[PDB]
């Protein structure tokens, strides 16, 4: 029970975003490292509770 | 490498500085982004499988 | 005009219903359907381009 009596920090980035303001840099033809960079979303939305 | 300020760390952020050249901007002009400024669309084939209730497009 | 007008909505209208019966966990479905196909540049993908 010693792990569970001081409180972690759960470390949230800030939220910032421009896609709004300038659209002309997000097109068609976006840029990824990885070719499986869309599974994670496709997977939470087909099974929520998994 | 360590930074500290008001007797605290000061850690950097943002994303990562590079060695900037003449030669790394000119290439992009010598590339000057040569594809053909011009709108081709290319097709999806739909594929039938067991259910058939549900719709499968394929790149060829 | 009028014969090039309704060749262009029945093309369209037809493939709108075999699309809607697609999973969203997918690589092509009916979110990203417009950016695979699409090998320009365009501003938004909007209007004629869809």
């Amino acid at each position: 029970s010693a792990w569970f009596i001081n409180a972690g920090m759960v470390n949230m980035p800030t939220l910032s975003c421009a896609n709004g303001y300038y659209p002309a840099l997000t097109n068609v033809n976006p840029y990824h490292r990885l070719d499986t960079w869309k599974d994670t979303l496709n997977h939470w939305v087909a099974y929520p509770d998994m | 490498a360590a930074m500290f300020s008001r007797n605290k760390p000061l850690y950097m952020t943002g994303g990562s500085v590079r060695t900037i050249a003449t030669g790394n901007y000119r290439d992009a002009a010598e590339r000057l982004r040569a594809m053909d400024e011009t709108l081709r669309l290319k097709p999806f084939k739909i594929t039938e499988k067991l259910d058939f209730r549900v719709a499968a497009y394929a790149i060829p | 005009l009028f014969y090039h007008s309704v060749a262009m909505i029945e093309s369209c209208y037809v493939e709108l219903g075999n699309v809607a019966r697609v999973s969203d966990s997918d690589a092509i479905n009916k979110y990203t359907f417009t950016e695979l196909s699409v090998q320009g540049r365009p501003v938004m993908n909007r209007g004629i381009i869809v």
